[PDB]
């Protein structure tokens, strides 16, 4: 006699699903839901590239470490990369004022310019030539941070400087200074005259007076003396007034700004590979589509929801026990 | 599972079956062999593909950027950040499995579902002009050529016009 | 759809039918109708309205200030408060989206399930007294006049009341 | 429920049965007395424990510090944090409280539709050898001693050794 | 022939809804989950009025800015509006220290009561009226902040100024003062003779000493000169003292303050509405039944979850399919 | 005739279960998800004990405040309970700067160990014995912290001090110190002579200077003078420097300090209760299986999500009609 059957698709896979009230179903087909996989590369964030350093701090690259890389003409970066730990931050050991704010600040950036603000060959009254250290060598020989001047006595007086300088660029502009804090009243004399100095700084904003510190310390790179510096960001048309008897490391150079957006500072050993995406990793970029990954927790851009777990497969076929 | 079908009266698929989830397998003079029923294989690929994609595109995913930017000084803000990192890793992590489980198992009572639909229709089309034989086949009572199988499949399936056939070797047989 | 029910053997439902959600539908000598089955469309509505009132009175909500206190030297913090705000965002909308997804489907199911359970009562109080057509109506055979036919509904009717007329009734037919 | 059987044509469950969670009540000549289907039971166990555990296991639990550590001069701090500890709390109570009612719905349905497909199983086995009383009883239209039930619960009830004296019986009863 | 049909509800519902597994079905009933209304008004916080500054800064209120509020007298409030760019902050140009701080603080308050602390009569020894400025006019005249005093040298000396308050009241308050930071000596000079001056303040809890910083800065409103505003909160029978030689501006006016809890600022160009909810957002109240809302994140009050999607329709009836 | 019935379980359970469409189900079998259970113990977290202080605060611990318990060093701690208001904390008043800071470093600790580092023996050419007072009693008579020294002029004079301490150790230290804050410039020529003081304090990070502050002041604890306490982690091999004029508070004693992992400081009225847990709370200790808990937010370990619910009850068993 003739027959009709009613049945349902099998097959050879060993494709796995779990289930609420079942474990280890195996199954017709299957999806991961989960993205696990990175192209291992530092991309460009939305065809914008990101600003690489390489063995520098964001301190040493905005001042002129002279044992960093020689500057770059960069208009425009996403996100800046650092190492872990730079080998080169401060060659003058000391400290940076509100420096995580600035590199916050700095992290992601529209328009970014070097410009000459105060000549080093301006400062007629003062030695802008012996300001050098063994532990910033430039060519060989000793130096010192390279957009910005360590100022000393000429012959022998420090007069009482009185500097200002007018934005005139059409554009916030990123100014960084100085004090030196030497170590004795004896190298105090030997550096300025003057014994008892400051430095103040005024601006539309600022309102601010720096004293140095002499105090014993240890040595760091063969030095006790420390290098503190400070940072404005000076409006268009506004000006920056500076006054000092002594201590004063004085701009040089400064940076034309323009802030649209924000990001922050990515921590990786990878290197750039001529790419775009969405959302990258500090192990590679990832071409996201899936709803969740469990990649890296420390992501920039339009990134899956980061998630603790190895697979996450949906079942779409049926049953199959062969 | 939750209707019986799937790993139940119907014990085991088909290899057989290639070009479908669901189907028709039929013997007669002019041989056997497995037809898969167009509709409801499409309707479930609709259905779970759809599924799939809902799971997907509900996502709300904005730009953010972490981030590891505070000092020796600012741990407790650190800490902060660290347990908001952790709380949602631990929500998306839960919410993410629990879904998987979930609705994995609804697809799965979802086939036995359109598999007993079928098993319905198909017992809906003949009836009397056929014997159930429990094994999710159906013996005929009459003589069923390709275009009258094709017919059972297509839902278009002509029961008067083997009502007295059947009717014939069913109360010649079935007694 | 999952039941087989409203978008399977029953090939539409009633404009006609106004007084509730599941119900009857007869012809009989004394004229046609539609009576709708209020226990089981009482326990629909009871149900949905409690799933409503449950999506609904389950959150939790508790006094909030929101915010944006910090300044231009604060901007670390304020990106954290970015990060917790669209993370809350993102986890919210997400589980909103889906919950209403789910419940939606099981809804429709749960008017399914009912649908096929009414059918299914009707079918074992008659049994051999009608013919399933299997369109969700039942072929009398026997006279069910009006007050017969709310016993159908009542629950209460009595089979051997008709079991004999039904009887000759059906080998009559029985050619 | 879903499935129409629990708390529907099955009105109550069995002090009486303890052996398991589902089964079957006998009475014949030699008796009348209570016996569970182990294999069933055993299935809707290991599947609830399973959710249960599901439920229980997939949380992500990490080491957390909390936590008030910000001064009278930090208070928006403390309030970010006070925005996240609620938010998380309104997240985990929410879907804690939704999932315990939707996995709960699940359940009661789970044991329906087990028990349900039990009652089919037998239902497709007697065919017309007996009559549904639609209180999930079946009365036979012949004798069934102890180990004929006890062929029902195997699933090897033979249905033609029996068909000629149910028939019978049927028709005798017929008027 | 007779026949009985099972069968369901249909009707001329357009209503749609989604499924996990179907998309745009026609459905018997639904309701919408998400909130989207708004009364485009401010109103109170649980029959409590908000603190509404029209185009005053929290700081040119608290200090008398003559330009702002004839002092809106508000006793009691639930939360403060403020407008995105106040017109009226500080009308000498300056800083408020710890200010955000002291806004959280101000921004739910139980009761508020302004007190003369110290009268502008008892500066014998020193001239109290002509601390005045073209920067801060009232009517076309020049002024100054109403609760606070600009003390200049009377003749030609300014005597050490020791004055001390105890608080009296049941309640703590709130007390203001600041520091001049004049540009040159002659400025200096002209205004408190003494060339080099201070400013203590001493409480149980305070200990502070301000030094002006003299500096040569660009002008803000056709001024150099710059005002640094400090506060704190004074104990029921503590007192606080203040000494000073000059660049003193001194407290005439304090604040009493009860806090019982704490809310935030608002940034709002709306008005008053007369008017009670639960949830205020900067663009309307909202009376809140639904879990879900899209008005707005800035929300303050027991409002819904803010929710980014258009519609959230939960499926009551049944499918109707046409 | 003969029958056979298809039923189910059934029993005298009274627990109800909640549904999405049905409440108050009573049923079979169930399982609460919801933690309410603790010990009301303060317990180890890993076998690792708190540092409980009872009636000090971190400050008064470190210090050696008098009035403090003298317990036996505890070298490893997992957590630290102080209570919401302890009765020691600063017996001579004043300030501990970056306090919270110091509090969340110390909160977990791998290794403690008191040490001596400049010894009391060797002020010869200042008094370091009568830098005594009654706001620090000990045995009913006037002292002050013990692990820090009061140095005051000997004679008639106050040498310039000039100190070095090198990190001998293989461990971190932690270094504490303070100003003194006198009343009135009498006062500061009554106890160090010179009348112009400072306290430089040099480290390969830290470069420090601090003035007095005279400040007229409200007494407390009878006294209008204020003291001042600074700290920081000594490298090893790395030195601190202190030089000072006067109104210096030196250090005798110092921390041996490794720390390995983060926790917080818990606020309790509890005792130790000779207990292990992986989940505390300042009510007590949890035994954590559940998923979710009630018991109480500020929590520390591996805890249950907190929730704000008295009953997450689960069926597992079937519907249970009478
Ligand atoms: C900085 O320099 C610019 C340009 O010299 C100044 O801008 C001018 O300001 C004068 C008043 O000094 C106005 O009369 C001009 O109309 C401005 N010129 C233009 C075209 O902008 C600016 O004032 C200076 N800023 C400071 C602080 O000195
Ligand atoms: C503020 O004034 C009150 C009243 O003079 C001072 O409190 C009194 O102080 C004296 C001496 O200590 C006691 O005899 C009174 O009983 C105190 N009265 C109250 C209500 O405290 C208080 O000391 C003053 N504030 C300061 C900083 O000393
Ligand atoms: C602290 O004392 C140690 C012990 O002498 C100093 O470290 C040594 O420095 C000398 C050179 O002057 C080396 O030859 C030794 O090998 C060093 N020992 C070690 C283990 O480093 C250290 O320089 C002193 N620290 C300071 C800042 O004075
Ligand atoms: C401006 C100046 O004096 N530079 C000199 C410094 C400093 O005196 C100290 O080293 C600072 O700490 O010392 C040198 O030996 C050096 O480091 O090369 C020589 C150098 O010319
Ligand atoms: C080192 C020292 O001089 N201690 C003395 C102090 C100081 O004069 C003040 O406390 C400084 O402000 O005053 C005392 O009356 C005290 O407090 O018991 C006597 C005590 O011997
Ligand atoms: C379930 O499947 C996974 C994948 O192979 C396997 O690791 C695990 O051991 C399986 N469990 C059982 C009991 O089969
Ligand atoms: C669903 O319906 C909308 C109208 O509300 C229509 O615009 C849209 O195309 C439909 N979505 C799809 C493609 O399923
Ligand atoms: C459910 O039971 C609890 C405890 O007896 C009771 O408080 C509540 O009123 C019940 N709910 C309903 C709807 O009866």
């Amino acid at each position: 006699q003739d027959q009709i059957c009613i049945g349902y698709h099998a097959n050879n896979s060993t494709e796995q699903v779990d289930t609420i009230m079942e474990k280890n179903v195996t199954v017709t087909h299957a999806q991961d839901i989960l993205e696990k996989k990175h192209n291992g590369k530092l991309c460009d964030l939305d065809g914008v590239k990101p600003l690489i350093l390489r063995d520098c701090s964001v301190a040493g690259w905005l001042l002129g470490n002279p044992m960093c890389d020689e500057f770059i003409n960069v208009p425009e970066w996403s996100y800046i990369v650092e190492k872990a730990n730079p080998v080169n931050d401060l060659c003058y050991p000391g400290d940076f004022n509100d420096y995580e704010e600035l590199k916050h600040l700095l992290s992601r950036i529209n328009h970014f310019e070097k410009i000459q603000i105060i000549p080093k060959s301006s400062w007629s009254s003062h030695e802008a030539s012996l300001g050098v250290s063994s532990a910033c060598p430039y060519q060989g020989k000793s130096s010192f941070f390279r957009n910005v001047v360590w100022l000393i006595k000429k012959d022998s007086t420090y007069p009482t400087i009185k500097r200002s300088y007018n934005n005139t660029n059409q554009e916030d502009l990123l100014v960084l200074w100085g004090i030196h804090h030497p170590n004795d009243a004896a190298e105090q004399t030997k550096l300025y005259q003057n014994p008892t100095t400051y430095i103040s700084v005024g601006t539309s904003t600022l309102n601010q007076r720096l004293v140095p510190r002499i105090a014993t310390r240890s040595k760091v790179k063969g030095l006790s003396g420390r290098m503190e510096f400070f940072w404005t960001i000076l409006k268009p048309n506004d000006a920056i007034n500076f006054e000092s008897n002594g201590n004063f490391i004085a701009p040089e150079y400064a940076y034309k700004i323009v802030k649209k957006g924000d990001s922050t500072i990515m921590k990786s050993e990878l290197e750039y590979g001529n790419c775009n995406t969405k959302c990258q990793t500090p192990m590679g970029a990832i071409n996201s589509s899936m709803p969740f990954h469990n990649i890296h927790p420390l992501t920039i851009g339009e990134c899956p929801k980061y998630v603790k777990s190895n697979r996450l497969v949906l079942a779409i076929g049926l049953r199959n026990s062969p | 599972g939750l209707f019986g079908a799937i790993a139940g009266f119907i014990e085991g698929g088909w290899q057989g079956m290639v070009d479908g989830w669901y189907g028709y397998h039929h013997s007669n003079e002019q041989g056997s062999g497995y037809a898969a029923d167009k509709e409801s294989t499409q309707k479930a690929i609709d259905g779970v593909t759809n599924k799939v994609n809902s799971i997907i595109d509900k996502m709300n995913t904005q730009f953010e950027a972490v981030g590891r930017e505070f000092n020796n000084l600012e741990r407790r803000i650190e800490n902060l950040n660290k347990k908001m990192e952790d709380g949602f890793l631990d929500v998306w992590t839960y919410n993410a499995e629990l879904l998987v489980l979930m609705e994995n198992e609804r697809t799965l009572d979802f086939h036995d579902s359109n598999v007993k639909n079928l098993y319905d229709k198909v017992r809906l089309q003949l009836r009397d002009n056929a014997k159930e034989l429990g094994n999710g086949c159906f013996e005929f009572y009459h003589k069923c050529d390709n275009e009258c199988m094709e017919s059972v499949r297509n839902g278009t399936y002509d029961y008067p016009q083997y009502s007295e056939e059947a009717r014939l070797k069913r109360e010649e047989i079935s007694g």
